[PDB]
C-alpha cells in the first residue's frame, strides 16, 4: 500500500491488485460467503450419511448436526435425534443460497465492470474508497441491522417457532417473556463461562439485538464527524486490522466458550465439557479419553477455533504493521 | 517414542546441525526460489531451506528411530 | 522447463499408401524384391532416416506410446481371459486340489481333447504363467474386478495411442526436453518407480493383507467383503491388526515401533499357503518407496541443490584411468544407442535376477506348490533377460560405429578401452580356454571313468571329490543370519540356504539345496558360457571400429556381410555377425542354466512330502552321482523326462508333442540358411525365373535371393525359435505331468 | 480417405484378408461337415 502507485505483484500475491477498484471487491467477498454457504450446506449433508442414531453424538466427530441440535430441529427426549429431515431441509437451502451467491460472484467479475463510477443509475450511489468517512459509514451502517435481525430472528424463532435443547432439563423447551431487566448483564462478565441460564440466553439476545439496531439507525444517518480520525486511520489494510482483530477475539471467546459451557454447547451431543491445558500450546484437552485415537467434536471445534484464531490475530500485526508507516526493513 | 521434549530437543539439535553443514558445504546455495530474508540461518532460498530442513529430518529420524530401541 | 513445438507433421492417411517413404533409397521404387526386405530392415532405423537428434528423439518417444499400448492391451487381454473364460473363482474356491486354466479351446477339427479336465468340472488349457498367484496376492476375488480392469486396461491403451499421436503431431517436445537428463532420472526414482511402490505398499495394506488374513483363516468365496469395505469401516480392519485403531498419529511422530503387528520382518515364506507374507512385502514395498524418493533427489534441476552428473563424472580420475570419465555426459545425452546398450544390459540381468528370486522366495500365495508355475517363469525370465544382454551388446557396436565421435573424448574410459582391446580380449579368450577346459574336460575325463568301468577314479563324491567350499560357507552364514546378524528377522531370507522343509498342500515348496561336486561342475559350466558370450559381444563392440585384419570398419557401417574373400576371408567379421554368433551362444548358456534350474529343482528340492517326515522327490536324487556324466545328462535327464512329452497323446497335454516335434522341425530349418550361402540360391532362383519367363509370368519386381546378413538372420532366428519351443514344450508338458 | 484405400490393399493386408477369408471358409466347412477322409 506504500511507495510508489503501481507496484508490481506476483501471483502469490496476486489478491493486492483489487483492493482498489471496489468492483471485483464484492465478487470476491460473495464468492467467498457462497464458499461458507457451500460449507454450510454441504458438510451437514455429509454427516447425514455419517450419522450413527444409535452411538453416541460426541465420540463420531459429528460438528454440524450438533448445532441444530442445540436450536431444537430434531431432537427429541433423552438426548437422540427422532427425525433426520429437518436438518435436511436447511441444508438443501444452504446449498440453494451457496449456487445463487456463487452465481452472483461470476456477475460482479464478467459482465459488472471493474469500478462502479461508470454507472449511473442506483449503482452509481454503491462505489467507495479508503478515503471518505462518509461512504464507509453507509457500508459499515448498512450491515449493524442484519447483525441485530439475526437476534430478533433468534427471538423469533426461540418464541414461537421452536424451543431449546439445555442440560437443566433435558428437553426442548418453548419458553416465552424472559427477564426484563438490564442490571443483570453488567454482573454476567465475570461469569459468562457457565451462563446455567435459559430464559435470559434469549433473553440477553433480544437485550443486545436492541443495542445493535442502535448501533444500526446511527451509523446510517450520521457520517464520523473527526473524533475518530485524528487517532484512526483510513486505508486498505488499515480498516481491514480494526475487524481482523475484532473477528480474532471473536473466534477466541467462542473458543473458550466451546471448552467450558454445558448450556449452549450441550454435553450429550458435543461431549463432557473440557478443562483447559497449557503445554507448549494453550490446547482444550479432554477429560474422559477415547478407545481409539479420536476426540469428540467439542475437542475439535474449541482446539480450532483457538489455533487459527491465533493466526488470525497475528495476521492482524501483519497488516497493522504495513498499514502504518513501516517496510519489511531486513537491516543488521 | 511419543511426543515428548527430549525427543522434539535431539530433533530440532540435529536439525540445526543440518543446517550448519548444509551452509558450510552446499557449492550453490542462493540461486533458487528467493526467501523473503536472509533472518533464519544464511542466505539459503526457498528450496535450500527446504532441503536443509529435510536432510534434518532425515538425520531427525535417523538418531531417534537409532535411540528409541536403544 | 518444457519446450514444446506446435503442430511439427501433419496427419495424413496419404504416405501409408507409400511404403518405404521414411528412407532415401526405398521410396523411390520397388526394383528388386530385397527392397521389401529392407523396408523391415529399415522401419525403426530412426538415425538413419533423419540425422538431426531432434526429429528421431521425438519419434522414439511416440514409438514408446505405442509400444506402452500394445503392452496395456497384451495386459488387458490377460485379465479379460482371466475374467470371462477361466474358472479363477473356482480356484478359488480350491486352491489346493484343482488347477487353474485361462484359455477355453473351440472344438473344430478335434483339438476340443485340449480342453482337459483342470478339476471342478470346467475344460480348458491349464495355464502355467501362474497370474492366477498374482492376483490372489493383489487380492481378486470374483471375475467382475477382472472384467473392469481389462475394461480400465483398455482405456489406458487409447490413451496412449492418443498420447502418442498427440505427441508427434500436435504438441511435440523439443530436444533441450530430451536432454534434461537429471530432471528425467530423479522423476524416475520418485515419481515412477518410489511412488509406484508406495501406491503399492498402500494397496497392499489395505487391500492384500486384510483379504490374504482371512483366506489364509479359511473363509469361503462369497463371503469375503468387498475390498473397499475395509476403508468404508475401519473397524473391519481394526479387527484384524491392533494397530489400525492407532491410526496415523503414530507415523508421524515416529513411533513406528506399534505398527509391528502389521509391517512385520518374518521372512522365510508363509507355512500356511507357501508363498511370502503379505505383511513382509508391505513393509518392503514401503521400505522400497522411501529409499527410492529419497533418492528422488539427488540431481538438480530448478533449484540449486542437487548433483548435476557432470562434475560427478569429471571427479572420477585415477592413475590407471588417465582423464577418467571425462566425456560420457556428453556421450550419453547425444547418442541413444549407448542409453540402449546400458539400458538392455541392466534390464536383463534384471529380469535374470527376477528369475533367481522368484524360485527360492516365492512371492505369491499357492505358487510353489504349483510346479509348472515355478519351472515355466523361471525359465522365461532366464530367456528375455538373457536375449536383453545379447541386445546390449549389439547396440554398443552400434554406438561404436555410426555415434562414436572420437574427437570428444580423448584419453577418456571409451578411448582408454578401446586403446588395449588386444589386452582385454587375448585375457578374456583365454579364461574362456581355461574354463572351458575345467567345466567341460570335467565332463569328459569322468565320462571316460564311467565308461572304462572305474567309478573310484571320477570326479563324483565318492571318488575325487571337488566341494564347492565357498557357497556352501555362505549358505552356512545365510543359516545363521537370523539372529546373529539379522536379529529382527524370524526365518531366513530363504529356505533354499538352509532350514527346515515347507510343505503346504503334501507337495514341497521349498527345502534347502544342497551344493556338492555336481553343483561345482555346473556352476563352472555356467561361468564358462556367461564368458564365452561375453567375449563375443565384447570383441563386437570393441572391435567395431577398425582392427588390424580390416582398419576401415567403421566406414562400412555396422551391419555389412564381409570385406572379402581376401585376406584368407572377411566374412563376419563386423559388430552384427558378433550378434549373431553371440545369439547362439546365449541360447546354448541359457539352455544349460535352466537345464540345471529343473533337474536340480525336481531332484533334489520338488516331490511329494510324507506325514512322517520324509521326502521323496520326483526323479528320486538323480543329480548327486548321475549329473556329472554327459550321458548322466542324456539319459536320466533329456530321455527320462522327455517321456511325459512322448507317450502324452489323446489326452489334454497333447499339443506340446506336436509342439516338441516342431520345435525340432524350425531348428532343422534353420540350418539351410545356416549352412548354405546366398550365391547358390541366386542362381537356383534365377532358373525359376527362366522356368517362369517360360510361361510369360515372370513379375516385374525382380526375384531374387535374400541377403548375406539376411541369410544369417533367418538363421539364427529359427534356431532361436526352434529351440526354445523345443524347450518349453518339454517343460512344461514334463512340469504338467508331474503336478 | 484417399491413402486408406492404398494402405488396406497393400500386399501384407490383402494377404492376410485373403488368407483370414480362406481359413474361415475352412473352418466352416470343417464345422458343419467335420471328418471327411475321402468322398
Ligand atoms: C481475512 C483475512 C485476510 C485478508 C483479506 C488478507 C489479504 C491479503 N494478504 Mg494476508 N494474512 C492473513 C489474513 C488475511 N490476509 C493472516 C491471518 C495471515 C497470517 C498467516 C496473513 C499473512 C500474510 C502474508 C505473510 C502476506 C499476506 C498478503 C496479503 C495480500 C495479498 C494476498 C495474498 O496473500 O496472496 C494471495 C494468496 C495466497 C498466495 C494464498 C497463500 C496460501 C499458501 C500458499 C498456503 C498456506 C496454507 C494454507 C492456508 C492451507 C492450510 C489449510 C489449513 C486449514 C491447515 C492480501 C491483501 C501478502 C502481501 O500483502 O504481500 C506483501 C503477504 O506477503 N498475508
Ligand atoms: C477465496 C478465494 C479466491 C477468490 C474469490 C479470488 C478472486 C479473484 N482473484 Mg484470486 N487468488 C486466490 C484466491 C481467490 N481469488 C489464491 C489462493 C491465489 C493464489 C494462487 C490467487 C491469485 C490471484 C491472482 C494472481 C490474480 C487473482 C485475481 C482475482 C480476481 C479475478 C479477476 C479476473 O478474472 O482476472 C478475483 C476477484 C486477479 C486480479 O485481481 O486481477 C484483476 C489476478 O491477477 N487471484
Ligand atoms: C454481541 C456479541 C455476541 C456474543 C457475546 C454472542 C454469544 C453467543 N451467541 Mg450469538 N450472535 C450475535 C452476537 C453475539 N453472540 C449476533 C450479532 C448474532 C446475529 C448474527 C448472533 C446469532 C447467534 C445465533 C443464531 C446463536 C448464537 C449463540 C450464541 C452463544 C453460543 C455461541 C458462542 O460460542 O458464541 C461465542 C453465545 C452465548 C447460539 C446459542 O447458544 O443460541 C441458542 C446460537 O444458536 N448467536
Ligand atoms: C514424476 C513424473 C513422471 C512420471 C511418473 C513419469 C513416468 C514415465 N515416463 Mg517420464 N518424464 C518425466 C516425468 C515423469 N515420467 C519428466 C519430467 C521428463 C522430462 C525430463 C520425462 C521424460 C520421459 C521420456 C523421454 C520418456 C519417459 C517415459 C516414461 C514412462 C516409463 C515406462 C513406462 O511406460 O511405464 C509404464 C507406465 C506407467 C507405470 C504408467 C504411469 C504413468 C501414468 C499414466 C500417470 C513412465 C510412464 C518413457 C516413455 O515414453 O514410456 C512410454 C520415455 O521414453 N519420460
Ligand atoms: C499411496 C498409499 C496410501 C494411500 C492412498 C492410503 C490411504 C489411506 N490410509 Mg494409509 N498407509 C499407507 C499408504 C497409503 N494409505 C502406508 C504405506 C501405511 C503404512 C505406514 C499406511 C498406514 C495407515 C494406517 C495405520 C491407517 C491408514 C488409513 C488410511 C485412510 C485414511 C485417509 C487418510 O488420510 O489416511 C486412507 C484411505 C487409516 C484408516 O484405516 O482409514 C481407513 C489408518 O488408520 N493408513
Ligand atoms: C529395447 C529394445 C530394443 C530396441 C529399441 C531396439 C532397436 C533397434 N534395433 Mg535391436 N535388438 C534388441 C533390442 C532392441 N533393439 C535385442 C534384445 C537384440 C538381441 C536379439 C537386438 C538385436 C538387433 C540386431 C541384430 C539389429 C538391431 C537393430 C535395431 C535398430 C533397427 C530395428 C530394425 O530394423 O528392426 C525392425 C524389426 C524387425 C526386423 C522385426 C524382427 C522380427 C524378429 C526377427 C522375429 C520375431 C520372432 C517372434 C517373436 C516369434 C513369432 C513369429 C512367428 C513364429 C509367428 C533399432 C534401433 C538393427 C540395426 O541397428 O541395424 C543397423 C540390427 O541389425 N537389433
Ligand atoms: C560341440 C561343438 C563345439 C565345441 C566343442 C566348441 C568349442 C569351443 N568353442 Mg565354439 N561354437 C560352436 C560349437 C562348438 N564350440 C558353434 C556351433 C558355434 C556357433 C555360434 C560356436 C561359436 C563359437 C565362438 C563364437 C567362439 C567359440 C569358442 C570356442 C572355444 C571355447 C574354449 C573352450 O571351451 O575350451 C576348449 C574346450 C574344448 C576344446 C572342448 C573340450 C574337449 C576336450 C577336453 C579336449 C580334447 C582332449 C584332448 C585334446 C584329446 C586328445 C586326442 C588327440 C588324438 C588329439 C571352444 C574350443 C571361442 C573361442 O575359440 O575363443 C575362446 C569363441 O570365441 N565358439
Ligand atoms: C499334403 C497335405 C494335406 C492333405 C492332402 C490333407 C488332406 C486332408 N486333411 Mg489335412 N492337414 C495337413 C495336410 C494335408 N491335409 C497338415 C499339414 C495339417 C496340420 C496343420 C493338417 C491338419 C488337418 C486337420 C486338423 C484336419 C485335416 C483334415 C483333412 C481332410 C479333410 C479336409 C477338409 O477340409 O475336408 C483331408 C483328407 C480333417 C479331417 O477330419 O481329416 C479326415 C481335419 O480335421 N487336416
Ligand atoms: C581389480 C583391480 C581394479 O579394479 O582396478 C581398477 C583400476 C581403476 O583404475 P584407477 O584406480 O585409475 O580408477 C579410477 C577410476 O575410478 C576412474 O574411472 O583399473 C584397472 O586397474 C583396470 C584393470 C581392471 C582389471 C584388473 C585385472
Ligand atoms: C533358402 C535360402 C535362401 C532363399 C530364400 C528365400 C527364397 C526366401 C523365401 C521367402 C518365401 C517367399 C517365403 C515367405 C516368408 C514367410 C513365410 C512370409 C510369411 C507369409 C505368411 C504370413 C502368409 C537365401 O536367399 C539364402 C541366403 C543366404 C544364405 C542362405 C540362404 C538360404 O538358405
Ligand atoms: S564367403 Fe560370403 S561373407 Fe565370406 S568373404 Fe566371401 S562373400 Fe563375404
Amino acid at each position: 500500500t506504500y511507495g510508489n502507485d503501481t507496484v508490481q505483484y506476483e501471483w502469490w500475491a496476486g489478491n493486492a491488485r483489487f483492493a482498489d477498484q471496489s468492483g471485483l471487491f464484492i465478487a470476491a467477498h460473495v464468492a467467498q460467503a457462497a464458499l461458507t454457504a457451500f460449507w454450510a450446506g454441504a458438510f451437514t449433508l455429509f454427516e447425514i450419511s455419517r450419522f450413527d442414531p444409535t452411538q453416541a453424538m460426541g465420540d463420531q466427530g459429528l460438528i454440524l448436526l450438533p448445532h441444530l441440535a442445540t436450536l431444537g430441529w430434531g431432537v427429541g427426549d433423552g438426548g437422540q435425534i427422532v427425525d433426520t429431515y429437518p436438518y435436511f431441509v436447511i441444508g438443501s437451502i444452504h446449498l440453494i443460497a451457496s449456487a445463487v451467491l456463487g452465481a452472483g460472484a461470476l456477475f460482479h467479475t464478467l459482465r459488472a465492470p471493474a469500478d462502479l463510477s461508470t454507472l449511473k443509475g442506483q449503482g452509481k450511489k454503491f462505489h467507495f474508497t479508503w478515503e471518505n468517512p462518509q461512504q464507509l459509514g453507509i457500508i459499515l451502517g448498512h450491515h449493524l441491522l442484519f447483525l441485530g435481525a439475526g437476534a430478533l430472528l433468534l427471538a423469533g424463532k426461540a418464541m414461537y417457532w421452536g424451543g431449546l435443547y439445555d442440560a437443566t432439563t433435558q428437553t426442548v423447551r418453548l419458553v416465552s417473556q424472559p427477564t426484563l431487566d438490564p442490571l443483570v448483564i453488567y454482573g454476567y462478565q465475570t461469569h459468562f463461562a457457565s451462563i446455567s441460564s435459559l430464559e435470559d440466553l434469549v433473553g440477553g439476545h433480544i437485550f443486545v439485538g436492541f443495542l445493535l439496531i442502535g448501533g444500526g439507525i446511527w451509523h446510517i444517518l450520521v457520517p464520523p464527524l473527526g473524533w475518530a480520525k485524528k487517532v484512526l486511520l483510513f486505508s486498505g489494510e488499515a480498516i481491514l486490522s480494526y475487524s481482523l482483530g475484532g473477528i480474532a477475539l471473536a473466534g477466541f471467546v467462542a473458543a473458550y466458550f466451546c471448552a467450558v459451557n454445558t448450556l449452549a454447547y450441550p454435553p450429550e451431543f458435543y461431549g463432557p465439557p473440557l478443562a483447559i491445558k497449557l503445554g507448549i500450546f494453550p490446547y482444550f484437552a479432554d477429560t474422559v479419553e477415547l478407545p481409539m485415537h479420536a476426540h469428540t467434536s467439542r475437542a475439535w471445534l474449541a482446539n480450532a477455533h483457538f489455533f487459527l484464531a491465533f493466526f488470525f490475530l497475528q495476521g492482524h500485526l501483519w497488516h497493522a504493521l504495513r498499514a502504518l508507516g513501516f517496510d519489511f526493513k531486513r537491516v543488521e | 517414542l511419543s511426543w515428548s521434549p527430549k525427543v522434539a530437543g535431539v530433533m530440532i539439535a540435529c536439525n540445526i546441525l543440518a543446517i550448519a553443514f548444509g551452509k558450510l558445504t552446499i557449492k550453490q546455495q542462493n540461486v533458487g526460489t528467493p526467501m523473503p530474508s536472509s533472518n533464519f540461518f544464511g542466505g539459503f532460498g526457498l528450496g535450500a531451506v527446504l532441503g536443509t530442513a529435510s536432510f534434518g529430518h532425515i538425520l531427525g529420524a535417523g538418531v531417534i528411530l537409532g535411540l528409541a530401541n536403544m | 522447463k518444457v519446450s514444446v513445438d506446435n503442430n511439427p507433421v501433419p496427419t495424413s492417411f496419404e504416405k501409408w499408401g507409400k511404403p518405404g517413404h521414411f528412407d532415401r533409397t526405398l521410396a523411390r521404387g520397388p526394383k528388386t524384391t530385397t527392397w521389401i526386405w529392407n523396408l523391415h530392415a529399415n522401419a525403426h532405423d530412426f538415425d538413419s532416416q533423419t540425422s538431426d537428434l531432434e526429429d528421431v528423439s521425438r519419434k522414439i518417444f511416440s514409438a514408446h506410446f505405442g509400444h506402452l499400448a500394445v503392452v496395456f492391451v497384451w495386459l488387458s487381454g490377460m485379465y479379460f481371459h482371466g475374467a470371462k473364460f477361466s474358472n479363477y473363482e473356482g480356484w478359488l474356491a480350491d486352491p489346493t486340489h484343482i488347477k487353474p486354466s485361462a484359455q477355453v479351446v473351440w472344438p473344430i477339427v478335434g483339438q476340443g481333447i485340449l480342453n482337459g479336465d483342470v478339476g471342478g468340472g470346467f475344460h480348458g488349457i491349464q495355464i502355467t504363467s501362474g497370474l492366477f498367484y498374482l492376483w490372489r496376492a493383489s487380492g481378486f476375488t470374483d471375475s467382475y474386478q477382472l472384467y473392469c480392469t481389462a475394461i480400465g486396461g483398455l482405456v489406458m491403451a487409447a490413451l496412449m495411442l492418443f498420447a502418442g499421436w498427440f505427441h508427434y503431431h500436435v504438441k511435440a517436445p523439443k530436444l533441450e526436453w530430451f536432454q534434461n537428463v537429471e530432471s528425467m532420472m530423479n522423476h524416475h526414482l520418485a515419481g515412477l518407480l518410489g511412488l509406484g511402490s508406495l501406491g503399492w505398499a498402500g494397496h497392499q495394506i489395505h487391500v492384500s493383507m486384510p483379504i490374504n488374513k482371512l483366506l489364509d483363516a479359511g473363509v469361503a468365496p462369497k463371503d469375503i467383503p468387498l475390498p473397499h469395505e475395509f476403508i468404508l469401516e475401519p473397524s473391519k480392519m481394526a479387527e484384524l491388526y491392533p494397530s489400525f485403531a492407532q491410526g496415523l498419529t503414530p507415523f508421524f511422530t515416529l513411533n513406528w515401533g506399534v505398527y509391528s503387528d502389521f509391517l512385520t520382518f518374518k521372512g522365510g515364506l508363509n507355512p500356511v499357503t507357501g508363498g511370502l507374507w503379505l505383511s513382509d512385502t508391505a513393509h518392503h514395498h514401503l521400505a522400497i518407496a522411501v529409499l527410492f524418493i529419497i533418492a528422488g533427489h539427488m540431481y538438480r534441476t530448478n533449484w540449486g541443490i542437487g548433483h548435476s552428473m557432470k562434475e560427478i563424472l569429471e571427479a572420477h580420475k585415477g592413475p590407471f584411468t588417465g582423464e577418467g570419465h571425462k566425456g560420457l555426459y556428453e556421450i550419453l545425452t547425444t547418442s541413444w544407442h549407448a542409453q540402449l546398450a546400458i539400458n538392455l544390459a541392466l534390464l536383463g540381468s534384471l529380469t535374470i535376477i527376477v528369475a533367481q528370486h522368484m524360485y527360492a522366495m516365492p512371492p505369491y500365495p499357492y505358487q510353489a506348490i504349483d510346479y509348472a508355475t515355478q519351472l515355466s517363469l523361471f525359465t522365461h525370465h532366464m530367456w528375455i533377460g538373457g536375449f536383453l544382454i545379447v541386445g546390449a551388446g549389439a547396440h554398443g557396436a552400434i554406438f561404436m560405429v555410426r555415434d562414436y565421435d572420437p574427437a570428444k573424448n580423448v584419453n577418456n574410459l571409451l578411448d582408454r578401452m578401446l586403446r588395449h582391446r588386444d589386452a582385454i580380449i587375448s585375457h578374456l579368450n583365454w579364461v574362456c580356454i581355461f574354463l572351458g577346459f575345467h567345466s567341460f574336460g570335467l565332463y569328459i575325463h569322468n565320462d571316460t571313468m564311467r565308461a572304462l568301468g572305474r567309478p573310484q577314479d571320477m570326479f563324483s563324491d565318492t571318488a575325487i571329490q571337488l566341494q564347492p567350499i565357498f557357497a556352501q560357507w555362505v549358505q552356512h552364514l545365510h543359516t545363521l543370519a537370523p539372529g546373529a546378524t539379522a536379529p529382527n528377522a524370524l526365518a531366513t531370507a530363504s529356505y533354499a540356504f538352509g532350514g527346515e522343509t515347507i510343505a503346504v498342500a503334501g507337495k514341497v515348496a521349498m527345502m534347502p539345496i544342497t551344493l556338492g561336486t555336481a553343483d561345482f561342475m555346473v556352476h563352472h559350466i555356467h561361468a564358462f558360457t556367461i564368458h564365452v558370450t561375453a567375449l563375443i559381444l565384447l570383441k563386437g563392440v570393441l572391435y567395431a571400429r577398425s582392427s588390424r585384419l580390416v582398419p576401415d570398419k567403421a566406414n562400412l557401417g555396422f551391419r555389412f556381410p564381409c570385406d572379402g574373400p581376401g585376406r584368407g576371408g572377411t566374412c563376419q567379421v563386423s559388430g552384427w555377425d558378433h550378434v549373431f554368433l553371440g545369439l547362439f551362444w546365449m541360447y546354448n548358456s541359457l539352455s544349460v542354466v535352466i537345464f540345471h534350474f529343473s533337474w536340480k529343482m525336481q531332484s533334489d528340492v520338488w516331490g511329494t512330502v510324507s506325514p512322517d517326515g520324509s521326502v521323496t522327490h520326483v526323479t528320486l536324487g538323480n543329480f548327486a552321482q548321475s549329473a556329472i556324466t554327459i550321458n548322466g545328462w542324456l539319459r536320466d535327464f533329456l530321455w527320462a523326462q522327455a517321456a511325459n512329452v512322448i507317450n502324452s497323446y489323446g489326452s489334454a497335454l497333447s499339443a506340446y508333442g506336436i509342439m516338441f516335434l516342431a520345435g525340432h522341425f524350425v531348428f532343422a530349418f534353420s540350418l539351410m540358411f545356416l549352412f548354405s550361402g546366398r550365391g547358390y540360391w541366386q542362381e537356383l532362383i534365377e532358373s525359376i525365373v527362366w522356368a517362369h519367363n517360360k510361361l510369360n509370368v515372370a513379375p516385374a519386381i525382380q526375384p531374387r535371393a535374400l541377403s548375406i546378413i539376411q541369410g544369417r538372420a533367418v538363421g539364427v532366428a529359427h534356431y532361436l525359435l526352434g529351440g526354445i519351443v523345443t524347450t518349453w514344450a518339454f517343460f512344461l508338458a514334463r512340469s504338467l505331468s508331474i503336478g | 480417405m484417399d491413402g486408406l484405400k492404398s494402405f488396406l490393399s497393400t500386399a501384407p493386408v490383402m494377404i492376410m484378408a485373403l488368407l483370414t477369408f480362406t481359413a474361415g471358409i475352412l473352418i466352416e466347412f470343417n464345422r458343419f461337415y467335420p471328418d471327411l477322409l475321402f468322398h
